């Protein structure tokens, strides 16, 4: 939601991190991306992908996920 | 267990049984040599594929013939 | 002129890098005295290079935008623009001498093919036939051509080995 | 000819001991028993490793594989010329007399012998993996 | 009984009739090339002197003549060293500055560019930096010029052919019977007086009236030129008795018990000198002396042809102990008889030596301005340590060997061998066990150390700062070492090294040794060395112990010593072979020595080698050893990618070769690869579609070709592994040294 | 391997914008080995350090994992 | 009588051979009636080192 | 000498000798023909 605002200047986020081996500095290190917590940056390239598809907000994906599960089930 | 066969073109040289090291090969009698011999695998649970018998073998092609099956403890030579 | 490319003669970086190199060397020059040994290795080098530079430049060699020579492969552009000597009439040579090479060896292996030991001819060489085929192989592209023609050069399927398919 | 029986009361070469003798498999699946007679004392290799030495006449040992047996078997009738013989003993006690099969070694041709697994044909002359396909279980062209 | 010279006249013709004819020497490359498989084996077989004949008076004879071949080819290469330092090196000018002037003696000819090589190593002189120390073996003998050097070339040249004549002479006409190679007795009491100390005295004799008053004049000094030559300094006694007042007393104080009249010339300074930064030529002198005494003292211990002396059967027999059986009856016949158990003990002690060479030579440099030159210490410690490994492998090689060939079970009933061959197995499990264990205790707390790096926490890793493992005992030892010259080596005046504490000594600005101490980093390295040299010993005690046989295959002595396998059977039977052991032995003595001389180029260039400024002392990596050495990551950047800016900017100066071996050295050990990760059945299927695009054209030889065997191409894999890695550090090692050290 | 290295570098120097590095270091080895392979690794190596860490400490540990992966194999 | 004369030059027209379409010397011809009764030895050896082989009567073709 | 010269005829030494001349050739033209890139 934040990406397509500033898709030059802001960098895509993967997922979030848990890993209870992550010390302070890893934790304040992988904390990038404008997120609250540790972060992977995506290298996919899935979001200019959907951005230029039409996919505007987080409710899209959503839908898009959940649809997407009930075609595998 | 391995596979082992013995064709038509076999000399009855005995070269194979004496190579062989578990007592697989033996000589039986024939009518389509020389030596009136031909190899033959009446033991082949306890072969275990090393393939010294092709080895020993001189016909071209060979005349005796492993082929690779379902391993035991017999068949991979094992001591435990 | 060609794909973008200046002369050598023309080209500034040409001589920006001559100019490099000859001052590279001239600076390790200044530590040694006139009448040494390496003073007198380090004009000799100098001189090469100078040398060198005005050679190609004068070759008529086309330059890039990193002031070195580009060769012309296509046969039309080199033949067209004088860069024949670039890669055509070297490819010619080659061929000439790598067919003279393999021509020498093949009848020198037909040679001793007929013979009682070829093994012993191919390990120990016979410096005398092999000498007399190495001075006979000028004339490798005549005789490899009428080979060719008389259907000599090559072995019929039938006496080839194959696999059993 | 008559298929001999095994003697557990046979002495056995001197040797020391080693540790590539028998296993768990000795005890718990097979193992195999090798006897010859020596007519003199002598050192001799043991397949395991070590050296031994073989008593004036029946000399009995044990061995874990097939391959063990027969290697000492070759070693004894190059080496010594002796005629060696073995069994393989099962836990519960049962003997099986294995080489020579026939009383006569396989080098040399027997009479009553019944040639197997012979293919009356040549390795050229086997059918293409295609025609034995979709057999019950992976099937060599070969094996028919 | 009676020990003689016995000897056979004109055994062999001296011919070339057998020149024209390859493969004589084995009966079945004597039929002649058929394939080119033949051509392999005519260079394989052609030093296996015990599988052309089995007479063992062949093989002796054939043995010495390429002893003295092999000398005499060492001759000639010591006479090339010394004629390429008395015409083509500037050694003349690098004595008159040994601090500044890089030594070189060696000139490239003025074509297709490769002049810019002869770089301006200085003293007036453009060539390539040697790193063989030459020059400082040369200073301190006393050389002085180059018509010295050349004389000894010439020598060398006569010694070489010497020796050639040396070995026809012993094989075509004077060939000594097998009773005479077997008088071990007699051998060994000749190489411990004669040999050894003979040479030790006569050493000390020229260091004593050469070395000593000639460097001690260019230490206090003098020009060259003005120096007087040695045998002015070997007529007269004025001169000696000058520079030495011993000298003046003559010969006397020798014989009449009053030695102490010698120690200006014989002492214990210990140390360094301070102005040259290598050891004392008067320790040294002394040191030979008391080497020369000891072993021409040793050298009448055997019997030979009277009755006094030892019989070594005797001493064997009489050693055996309640635990060990009969004991070591039987080892005098193994080794008076089977040359390759003797090359087996010879090659692992000649390698063990070596590598205490190396270590002795770093941490004592003796020759003069050896300390201050980086590159010829680093060079010398990487290739003694190298030679020691590669000796050291072909040991357990030949000890299969012995095992497999000459070994004789009827010899070997209950003695020291047969019992381990009867427990090899639990020698083998315990072995690979103390394997697994230093490994994991070696290699995890690396691992460990780059996860805590990596997951931001540096106080749960294996530092000095977080959890350390100092290493007590050998910091102990140092202590111990430094002290000794106060409590236990009263007449001692300073250590044997400075390594072990104390002050540090400089030369010419450099630092020629300092202290060294040891951290965390120091135990880990350490460590991980004693693994891989478990890792190796298993390997080759794992191919010498079960190369006769094996639970596997229990009739591999009848496969002999170098076979490739015994089929797919059992499951597969892939490198069974003892020579397949030496083949992987090969590869963990690579990994091994790479990780020593690695350790040493960082410990010496970040804790010991470095400029002096005024109030401190600077190294050239800036001491980094104690906080990144701890980590996989560490190494590979600060060790590796940074040390190695120098080879590869190299391109354009002096040492651009270097970068280009750099290069090519990269690509003969992938080539490596191709030979490892391959099987000849794939080659041999390629090779028979070439040869029928060769009968084709009728262009196909009558010799066969026939792909690279099996053990083949396992040590051509092996040959180019080893070559390719060991060229790509030596260039990494003398293109970063030269540059900055 | 080849194709991705030539990609890389290639549009390493156009994103630089010295496309002229390329061109007169891709003709020899050496240029390959140390422009490339050597000038871009310093960033990557540094992930993790006695001096501390930032968000490229996991590719570093990735490195090292492909090498050990490598070496094991 | 029957089969090639002996010390004649064969070829080998059996597929699975090493000789497959080489020219081989005739050493003896078997009376009997084996079904490999010709010996062929060749100057090139096979990759097991072997010079001579059986062939049949219709496995070796006269040139 | 006929031994002599069949073992200067074999395959090592007559590579070594042939590899010798075309080098030394090549060196020469070098040497006398600095530098050389064209036609
Ligand atoms: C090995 C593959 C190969 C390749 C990829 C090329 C590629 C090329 N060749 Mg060519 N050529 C080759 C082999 C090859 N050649 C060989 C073996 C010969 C010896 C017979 C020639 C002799 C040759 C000549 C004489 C000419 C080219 C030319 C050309 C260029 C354009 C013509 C074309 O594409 O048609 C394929 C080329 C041919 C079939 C050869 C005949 C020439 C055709 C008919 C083009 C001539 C029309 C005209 C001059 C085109 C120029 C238009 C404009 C720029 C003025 C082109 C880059 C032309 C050129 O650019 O001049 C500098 C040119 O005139 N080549
Ligand atoms: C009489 C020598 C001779 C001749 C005429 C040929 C001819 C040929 N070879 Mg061949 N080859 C030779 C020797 C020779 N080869 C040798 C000694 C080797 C072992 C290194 C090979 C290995 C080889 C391979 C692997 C391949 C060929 C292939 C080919 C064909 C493609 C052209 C080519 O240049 O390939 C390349 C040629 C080489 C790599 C080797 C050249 C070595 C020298 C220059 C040849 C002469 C050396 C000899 C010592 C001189 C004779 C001495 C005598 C006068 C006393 C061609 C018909 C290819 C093929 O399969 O056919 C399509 C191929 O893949 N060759
Ligand atoms: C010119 C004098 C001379 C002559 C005519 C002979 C002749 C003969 N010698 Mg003899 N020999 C000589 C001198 C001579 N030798 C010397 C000086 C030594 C001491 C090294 C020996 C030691 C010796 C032994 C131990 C044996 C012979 C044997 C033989 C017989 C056959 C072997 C052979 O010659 O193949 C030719 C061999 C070669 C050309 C190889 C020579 C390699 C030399 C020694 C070292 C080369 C080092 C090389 C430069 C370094 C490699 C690096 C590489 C990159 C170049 C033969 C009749 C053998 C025999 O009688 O058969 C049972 C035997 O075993 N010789
Ligand atoms: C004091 C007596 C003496 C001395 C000095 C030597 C010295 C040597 N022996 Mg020897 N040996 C001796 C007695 C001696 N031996 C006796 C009594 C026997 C019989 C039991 C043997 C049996 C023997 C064998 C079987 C072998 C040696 C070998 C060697 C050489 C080892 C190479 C080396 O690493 O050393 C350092 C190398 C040098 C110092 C090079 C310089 C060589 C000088 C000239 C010393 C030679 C001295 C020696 C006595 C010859 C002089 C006698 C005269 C007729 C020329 C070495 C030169 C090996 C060999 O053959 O090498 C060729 C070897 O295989 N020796
Ligand atoms: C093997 C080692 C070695 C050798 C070769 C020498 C040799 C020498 N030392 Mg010396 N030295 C040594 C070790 C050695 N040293 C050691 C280890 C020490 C420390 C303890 C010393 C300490 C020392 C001192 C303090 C002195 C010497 C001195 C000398 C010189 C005279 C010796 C002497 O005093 O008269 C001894 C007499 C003899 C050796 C007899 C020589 C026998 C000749 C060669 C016989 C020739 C006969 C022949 C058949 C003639 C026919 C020829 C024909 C053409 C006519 C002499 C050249 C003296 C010196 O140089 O003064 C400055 C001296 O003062 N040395
Ligand atoms: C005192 C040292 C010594 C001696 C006398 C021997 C003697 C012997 N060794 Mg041995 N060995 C040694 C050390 C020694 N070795 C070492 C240090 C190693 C560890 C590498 C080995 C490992 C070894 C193995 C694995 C085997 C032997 C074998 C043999 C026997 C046959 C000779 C042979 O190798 O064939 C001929 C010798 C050669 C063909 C020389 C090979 C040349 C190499 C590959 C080139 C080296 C590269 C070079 C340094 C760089 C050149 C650069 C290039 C661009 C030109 C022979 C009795 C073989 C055996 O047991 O026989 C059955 C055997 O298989 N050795
Ligand atoms: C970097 C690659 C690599 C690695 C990791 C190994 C590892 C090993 N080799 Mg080996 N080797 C290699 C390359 C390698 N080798 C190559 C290229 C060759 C060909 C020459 C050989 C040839 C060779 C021989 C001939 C032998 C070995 C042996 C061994 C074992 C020694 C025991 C030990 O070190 O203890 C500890 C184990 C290690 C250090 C391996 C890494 C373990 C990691 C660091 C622990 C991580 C644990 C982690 C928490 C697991 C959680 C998993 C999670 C997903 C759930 C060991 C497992 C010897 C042996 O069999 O054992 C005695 C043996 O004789 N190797
Ligand atoms: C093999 C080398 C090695 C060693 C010595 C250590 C050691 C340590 N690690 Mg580590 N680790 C390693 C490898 C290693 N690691 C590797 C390769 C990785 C990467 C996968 C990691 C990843 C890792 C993480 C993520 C963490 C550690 C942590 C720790 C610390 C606590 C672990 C613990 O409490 O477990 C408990 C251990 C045991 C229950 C058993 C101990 C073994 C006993 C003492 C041996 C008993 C045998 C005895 C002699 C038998 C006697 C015989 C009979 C007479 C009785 C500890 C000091 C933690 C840490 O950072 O601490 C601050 C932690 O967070 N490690
Ligand atoms: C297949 C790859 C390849 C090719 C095509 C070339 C091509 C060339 N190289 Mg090169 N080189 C190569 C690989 C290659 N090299 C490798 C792998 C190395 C590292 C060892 C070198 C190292 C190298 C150096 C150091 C030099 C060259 C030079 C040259 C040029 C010299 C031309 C010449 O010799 O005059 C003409 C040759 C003849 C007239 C002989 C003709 C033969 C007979 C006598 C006549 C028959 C003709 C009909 C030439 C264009 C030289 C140069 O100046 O570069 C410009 C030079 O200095 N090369
Ligand atoms: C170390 C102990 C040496 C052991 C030692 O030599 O003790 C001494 C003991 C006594 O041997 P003997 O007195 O019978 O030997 C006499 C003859 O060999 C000639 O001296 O030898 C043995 O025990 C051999 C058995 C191996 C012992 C296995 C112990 C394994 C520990 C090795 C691990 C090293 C770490």
């Amino acid at each position: 939601e934040q990406w397509v605002t500033d898709p030059v200047h802001i960098r895509p986020i993967a997922h979030a991190i848990w890993d209870p081996h992550f010390g302070q500095p890893a934790v304040e290190a992988f904390t990038r991306g404008g997120a609250s917590g540790p972060v992977n940056i995506s290298t996919s390239g899935v979001y200019q992908w959907w951005y230029t598809i039409g996919m505007r907000t987080n409710q899209d994906l959503y839908v898009g996920s959940v649809f997407l599960a009930l075609v595998s089930a | 267990a391995h596979i082992v066969k013995i064709y038509d073109t076999c000399i009855g040289c005995t070269q194979c049984v004496r190579a062989c090291p578990l007592d697989v090969l033996e000589m039986v009698p024939w009518d389509g040599c020389k030596a009136s011999q031909m190899a033959s695998a009446p033991r082949t649970e306890d072969c275990v594929g090393c393939k010294r018998c092709e080895t020993a073998c001189p016909t071209d092609f060979l005349s005796v013939r492993v082929y690779l099956g379902s391993e035991s403890t017999r068949s991979m030579g094992l001591s435990y | 002129d060609i794909a973008g490319l200046t002369p050598c003669s023309e080209s500034k970086a040409y001589a920006k890098l001559e100019k490099k190199e000859l001052k590279t060397l001239e600076k390790r020059l200044k530590q040694y005295e006139a009448d040494s040994a390496p003073a007198v290795a380090l004009k000799a080098t100098m001189e090469r290079t100078k040398a060198r530079f005005a050679n190609y430049a004068k070759a008529g060699l086309l330059c890039g935008n990193d002031g070195l020579p580009h060769l012309i492969a296509d046969p039309g552009l080199a033949l067209k623009y004088g860069h024949a000597g670039e890669v055509f009439i070297p490819t010619f040579g080659f061929l000439y001498v790598a067919g003279y090479i393999g021509y020498v060896g093949r009848q020198y292996l037909i040679a001793v093919k007929g013979e009682a030991k070829p093994t012993d001819k191919e390990i120990i060489i016979d410096v005398p036939l092999a000498t007399k085929l190495a001075w006979q192989g000028a004339g490798w592209p005549l005789a490899a051509v009428q080979e060719l023609q008389r259907g000599t050069l090559l072995e019929k399927e039938e006496n080839i080995t194959v696999s059993p398919r | 000819w008559t298929v001999p029986t095994l003697n557990p009361d046979t002495p056995s070469p001197i040797f020391g001991g080693s540790t590539g003798g028998l296993l768990r498999k000795a005890q718990t699946e097979e193992f195999y028993v090798i006897t010859w007679e020596a007519k003199k004392e002598q050192i001799f290799e043991m397949p395991t490793g070590g050296a031994a030495i073989m008593r004036q006449g029946p000399n009995l040992l044990k061995f874990g594989k097939k391959e063990q047996c027969l290697a000492l078997t070759t070693q004894l009738r190059n080496k010594f010329k002796l005629t060696p013989c073995f069994y393989r003993v099962f836990p519960d006690g049962k003997v099986q007399y294995l080489h020579p099969a026939d009383g006569v070694y396989p080098e040399k041709v027997n009479a009553g012998r019944v040639g197997a697994n012979q293919n009356m044909r040549r390795i050229g002359q086997n059918v293409n993996p295609i025609k034995v396909k979709f057999s019950g279980r992976m099937m060599s062209p070969a094996e028919i | 009984k009676k020990v003689k010279i016995a000897v056979d006249r004109n055994p062999v013709e001296t011919s070339f009739e057998k020149w024209a004819k390859p493969g004589h020497f084995s009966r079945t490359l004597s039929k002649g090339p058929n394939t080119t498989t033949w051509i392999w084996n005519l260079h394989a077989d052609a030093h296996d002197f015990d599988s052309h004949t089995s007479d063992l008076e062949e093989i002796s004879r054939k043995v010495f003549s390429a002893h003295f071949g092999q000398l005499g080819i060492i001759f000639i290469w010591l006479s090339g060293m010394y004629f390429h330092g008395a015409r083509f090196s500037n050694y003349e000018a690098w004595l008159s500055d040994p601090t500044h002037i890089k030594p070189s003696a060696q000139v490239v000819w003025p074509i297709v560019g490769q002049e810019i090589l002869n770089g301006d190593v200085g003293g007036g002189f453009q060539g390539i930096q040697i790193t063989s120390g030459f020059f400082q073996l040369w200073r301190a003998s006393g050389i002085t010029s180059e018509l010295q050097l050349y004389t000894t070339a010439i020598g060398g040249l006569v010694m070489a052919a010497a020796m050639f004549f040396a070995g026809w002479f012993h094989y075509h006409k004077a060939a000594p019977k097998l009773e005479w190679f077997q008088n071990v007795e007699s051998m060994l009491n000749h190489h411990l007086g004669g040999l050894l100390g003979l040479g030790s005295l006569a050493w000390a004799g020229h260091q004593i009236h050469v070395s000593l008053p000639v460097n001690k004049l260019l230490d206090a000094g003098v020009d060259p030129k003005e120096i007087p030559l040695p045998h002015d300094l070997l007529l007269n006694r004025a001169i000696m008795a000058d520079l030495y007042p011993s000298f003046a007393k003559g010969i006397a104080p020798f014989f009449t018990l009053n030695w102490s009249e010698y120690s200006d010339f014989l002492t214990f300074k210990g140390g360094l000198n301070p102005v040259t930064g290598g050891l004392w030529l008067s320790d040294t002198a002394h040191h030979h002396v008391a080497i020369a005494v000891l072993f021409l003292v040793a050298g009448h211990m055997y019997r030979t042809n009277w009755g006094i002396g030892h019989s070594m059967k005797e001493i064997l027999e009489a050693h055996r102990g309640p635990f060990t059986g009969e004991g070591h009856v039987g080892l005098y016949e193994i080794l008076t008889t089977s040359w390759h158990a003797q090359l087996a003990i010879n090659l692992a002690l000649f390698g063990s030596l070596s590598i205490i060479v190396a270590h002795h030579m770093y941490a004592m440099p003796p020759y003069p301005y050896l300390a201050t030159d980086y590159g010829t210490q680093l060079s010398l410690f990487t290739h003694h340590t190298w030679i020691g490994g590669f000796c050291i492998v072909g040991a357990g090689a030949h000890a299969a060997i012995f095992m497999v060939r000459d070994y004789d079970p009827t010899n070997n009933y209950n003695n020291l061998l047969d019992r381990v061959i009867r427990h090899r197995d639990a020698i083998i499990s315990h072995l690979n066990w103390v394997c697994i264990f230093l490994g994991f205790h070696s290699f995890g707390l690396y691992i460990h150390n780059d996860t805590m790096s990596a997951l931001g926490r540096p106080q749960d890793m294996f530092s000095d700062t977080a959890i350390q493992l100092q290493p007590v005992f050998a910091q102990w030892i140092q202590n111990t070492h430094f002290l000794a010259p106060q409590l236990t080596a009263p007449n001692a005046l300073a250590a044997t090294s400075l390594t072990w504490g104390g002050d540090l000594v400089a030369v010419g600005g450099k630092v020629a040794m300092m202290p060294i101490s040891l951290g965390t980093s120091d135990f880990m390295v350490h460590h991980i060395h004693a693994f891989t040299i478990h890792v190796t010993v298993l390997i080759l005690l794992k191919g010498v112990l079960f190369a006769r046989s094996s639970r596997l295959i229990p009739d591999k002595a009848n496969l002999g010593f170098r076979f490739p396998c015994d089929g797919p059977g059992r499951g597969g039977t892939c490198q069974v072979s003892a020579w397949d052991h030496v083949f992987l032995g090969l590869f963990w003595m690579y990994n091994s020595l790479s990780i020593v001389i690695f350790h040493f180029s960082w410990k010496m260039q970040s804790d010991v080698w470095g400029t002096v400024t005024a109030s401190g002392v600077s190294h050239i990596t800036g001491g980094n050893f104690a906080q990144s050495a701890n980590t996989i990551n560490g190494w590979l950047r600060d060790f590796l990618w940074a040390q190695s800016s120098q080879v590869i900017q190299s391109y354009g100066s002096a040492l651009s070769a270097y970068g280009l071996i750099f290069l090519g050295a990269h690509f003969v050990w992938a080539f490596s690869l191709m030979f490892l990760f391959s099987g000849r059945g794939y080659w041999q299927e390629l090779i028979e579609s070439i040869v029928w695009a060769h009968n084709k054209l009728k262009v196909a030889p009558a010799i066969q070709p026939r792909a690279l065997s099996i053990t083949q191409g396992r040590a051509v894999g092996v040959a180019h592994y080893l070559l390719g890695g060991i060229a790509t550090t030596w260039s990494f090692f003398l293109a970063r040294i030269i540059s900055v050290g | 391997g080849w194709v991705t290295f030539y990609w890389h570098w290639k549009h390493l120097t156009l994103w630089q914008g010295n496309v002229a590095q390329f061109d007169e270091s891709s003709t020899y080895l050496m240029g390959w080995l140390r422009d490339y392979l050597w000038l871009n690794s310093s960033q990557l190596i540094n992930g993790y350090n006695p001096f501390g860490m930032n968000s490229l400490s996991v590719w570093a540990w990735t490195f090292l994992f492909g090498h050990l992966i490598y070496a094991t194999g | 009588e029957v089969g090639p004369k002996r010390g004649s030059l064969v070829k080998i027209l059996r597929p699975e051979s090493y000789w497959f379409n080489q020219v081989g010397k005739v050493v003896s011809v078997d009376q009997s009636g084996v079904r490999y009764p010709v010996v062929v030895r060749f100057e090139n050896q096979n990759y097991a080192g072997v010079t001579t082989n059986n062939y049949a009567l219709d496995e070796v073709v006269a040139a | 000498m006929k031994d002599f010269t069949t073992y200067l005829s074999t395959a090592p030494v007559i590579a070594t000798i042939w590899f010798t001349f075309t080098a030394g050739l090549l060196i020469e033209i070098n040497r006398y023909f600095p530098d050389p890139l064209v036609f």
